[PDB]
Protein backbone atom coordinates (compact mmCIF):
# COMPACT_ATOMS: atom_id res chain seq x y z
CA UNK A 1 0.00 0.00 0.00
CA UNK A 2 1.48 3.29 -1.19
CA UNK A 3 1.87 5.73 1.79
CA UNK A 4 0.43 8.75 2.44
CA UNK A 5 1.66 12.07 4.05
CA UNK A 6 0.59 14.87 5.01
CA UNK A 7 2.24 18.79 4.71
CA UNK A 8 -0.02 21.96 7.17
CA UNK A 9 1.11 25.08 5.00
CA UNK A 10 1.59 28.27 7.08
CA UNK A 11 1.58 31.35 5.31
CA UNK A 12 3.84 34.48 7.65
CA UNK A 13 3.00 31.75 10.64
CA UNK A 14 -0.99 31.77 9.45
CA UNK A 15 -2.14 28.85 9.00
CA UNK A 16 -3.36 28.29 5.55
CA UNK A 17 -4.31 24.46 5.24
CA UNK A 18 -3.17 20.87 4.42
CA UNK A 19 -1.97 19.59 1.11
CA UNK A 20 -1.41 15.04 1.41
CA UNK A 21 0.42 13.41 -1.11
CA UNK A 22 0.21 9.70 -2.12
CA UNK A 23 4.13 8.23 -2.89
CA UNK A 24 4.23 5.71 -5.60
CA UNK A 25 6.34 3.56 -3.61
CA UNK A 26 5.15 0.73 -5.86
CA UNK A 27 7.38 2.17 -8.82
CA UNK A 28 9.64 4.56 -7.04
CA UNK A 29 10.84 2.74 -4.16
CA UNK A 30 13.92 4.63 -2.78
CA UNK A 31 12.69 8.61 -4.20
CA UNK A 32 9.40 8.05 -2.34
CA UNK A 33 11.14 6.35 1.06
CA UNK A 34 13.04 9.49 1.13
CA UNK A 35 10.30 12.24 1.20
CA UNK A 36 8.13 9.82 3.36
CA UNK A 37 11.05 9.81 5.95
CA UNK A 38 12.29 13.25 5.36
CA UNK A 39 8.27 13.74 6.02
CA UNK A 40 7.99 12.52 9.43
CA UNK A 41 11.29 13.56 10.86
CA UNK A 42 12.49 10.04 11.49
CA UNK A 43 16.34 10.56 10.54
CA UNK A 44 16.25 13.69 12.77
CA UNK A 45 16.07 15.93 10.34
CA UNK A 46 13.85 16.61 7.73
CA UNK A 47 10.67 18.94 6.30
CA UNK A 48 9.23 20.37 9.06
CA UNK A 49 9.36 24.29 9.29
CA UNK A 50 11.39 24.23 5.82
CA UNK A 51 9.73 26.91 3.76
CA UNK A 52 8.53 26.99 -0.23
CA UNK A 53 11.48 29.40 -1.29
CA UNK A 54 10.51 28.83 -4.97
CA UNK A 55 6.91 29.48 -6.17
CA UNK A 56 5.91 29.95 -9.87
CA UNK A 57 2.09 30.55 -10.76
CA UNK A 58 1.13 28.45 -13.61
CA UNK A 59 4.08 25.97 -13.26
CA UNK A 60 5.06 24.39 -9.85
CA UNK A 61 5.53 25.21 -6.26
CA UNK A 62 9.10 24.14 -4.82
CA UNK A 63 10.62 23.74 -1.43
CA UNK A 64 12.62 21.13 0.66
CA UNK A 65 15.84 22.71 1.05
CA UNK A 66 15.70 22.47 5.02
CA UNK A 67 19.65 23.25 4.97
CA UNK A 68 19.61 26.62 3.23
CA UNK A 69 16.16 27.68 2.72
CA UNK A 70 17.06 29.15 -0.49
CA UNK A 71 17.27 26.72 -3.40
CA UNK A 72 21.10 25.83 -2.40
CA UNK A 73 20.79 23.25 0.05
CA UNK A 74 19.26 19.68 1.24
CA UNK A 75 20.36 16.32 1.66
CA UNK A 76 18.75 12.93 1.59
CA UNK A 77 18.57 10.00 3.90
CA UNK A 78 21.27 8.44 1.77
CA UNK A 79 24.04 11.39 1.77
CA UNK A 80 24.18 14.57 0.03
CA UNK A 81 22.62 13.21 -3.21
CA UNK A 82 21.26 9.79 -5.02
CA UNK A 83 20.84 8.73 -7.86
CA UNK A 84 17.44 9.10 -10.36
CA UNK A 85 15.96 5.89 -9.49
CA UNK A 86 14.01 5.83 -12.62
CA UNK A 87 11.91 7.86 -15.34
CA UNK A 88 9.02 5.50 -15.43
CA UNK A 89 6.51 8.18 -14.05
CA UNK A 90 5.75 11.15 -16.65
CA UNK A 91 4.81 14.81 -15.57
CA UNK A 92 0.93 14.73 -16.30
CA UNK A 93 -0.76 17.32 -14.88
CA UNK A 94 -1.42 19.52 -12.06
CA UNK A 95 -0.52 17.96 -8.74
CA UNK A 96 2.59 15.85 -9.78
CA UNK A 97 5.37 15.44 -6.92
CA UNK A 98 8.93 15.26 -8.61
CA UNK A 99 12.06 15.59 -7.25
CA UNK A 100 14.42 19.00 -8.06
CA UNK A 101 17.86 18.60 -8.83
CA UNK A 102 21.13 20.22 -10.22
CA UNK A 103 21.57 17.87 -12.75
CA UNK A 104 21.67 13.72 -13.01
CA UNK A 105 21.77 11.70 -10.37
CA UNK A 106 22.07 14.78 -7.56
CA UNK A 107 18.44 14.61 -6.08
CA UNK A 108 18.69 15.55 -2.33
CA UNK A 109 15.60 16.59 -0.54
CA UNK A 110 13.95 19.59 -3.05
CA UNK A 111 11.06 19.07 -4.37
CA UNK A 112 8.39 20.72 -6.56
CA UNK A 113 4.52 19.94 -6.88
CA UNK A 114 3.21 21.11 -10.70
CA UNK A 115 -0.13 23.32 -11.10
CA UNK A 116 0.44 22.23 -14.96
CA UNK A 117 1.77 19.61 -17.21
CA UNK A 118 5.38 20.09 -17.62
CA UNK A 119 6.11 17.19 -20.20
CA UNK A 120 9.68 18.83 -21.00
CA UNK A 121 10.76 17.19 -17.49
CA UNK A 122 9.99 13.52 -18.65
CA UNK A 123 13.35 11.98 -17.79
CA UNK A 124 14.55 14.98 -16.12
CA UNK A 125 12.99 14.80 -13.10
CA UNK A 126 12.47 11.86 -10.67
CA UNK A 127 8.23 11.51 -10.39
CA UNK A 128 7.68 9.86 -7.51
CA UNK A 129 4.07 11.11 -5.98
CA UNK A 130 1.25 13.49 -6.55
CA UNK A 131 -1.36 15.21 -4.21
CA UNK A 132 -4.39 13.56 -2.84
CA UNK A 133 -6.16 16.34 -0.89
CA UNK A 134 -5.68 19.94 -0.98
CA UNK A 135 -4.90 20.61 -4.25
CA UNK A 136 -6.75 23.88 -3.33
CA UNK A 137 -3.90 24.74 -0.52
CA UNK A 138 -1.53 24.17 -3.08
CA UNK A 139 -3.78 25.88 -5.82
CA UNK A 140 -3.63 29.15 -2.90
CA UNK A 141 -0.08 28.93 -2.14
CA UNK A 142 0.48 30.26 -6.22
CA UNK A 143 -1.31 33.69 -4.54
CA UNK A 144 2.52 34.43 -3.16
CA UNK A 145 4.27 33.23 -5.86
CA UNK A 146 5.82 35.45 -8.86
CA UNK A 147 7.80 34.92 -12.71
CA UNK A 148 10.90 34.43 -11.21
CA UNK A 149 9.67 32.38 -8.24
CA UNK A 150 10.37 34.99 -5.03
CA UNK A 151 7.54 34.57 -2.92
CA UNK A 152 5.87 37.95 -1.65
CA UNK A 153 5.17 36.21 1.96
CA UNK A 154 6.48 33.50 4.08
CA UNK A 155 5.07 29.90 2.94
CA UNK A 156 6.51 27.59 5.70
CA UNK A 157 5.76 23.88 6.52
CA UNK A 158 4.37 24.59 10.07
CA UNK A 159 3.87 20.26 10.48
CA UNK A 160 4.36 17.23 8.56
CA UNK A 161 4.49 13.86 8.80
CA UNK A 162 2.82 10.16 7.47
CA UNK A 163 -1.29 9.53 8.13
CA UNK B 1 21.60 31.08 -10.95
CA UNK B 2 19.25 28.51 -13.15
CA UNK B 3 17.63 26.47 -10.53
CA UNK B 4 15.87 23.32 -11.62
CA UNK B 5 13.12 22.84 -12.57
CA UNK B 6 13.57 24.99 -15.09
CA UNK B 7 9.91 26.70 -16.80
CA UNK B 8 8.77 26.99 -20.35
Amino acid sequence: VNPTVFFDIAVDGEPLGRVSFELFADKVPKTAENFRALSTGEKGFGYKGSCFHRIIPGFMCQGGDFTRHNGTGGKSIYGEKFEDENFILKHTGPGILSMANAGPNTNGSQFFICTAKTEWLDGKHVVFGKVKEGMNIVEAMERFGSRNGKTSKKITIADCGQL
Amino acid sequence: PRPRPRPR
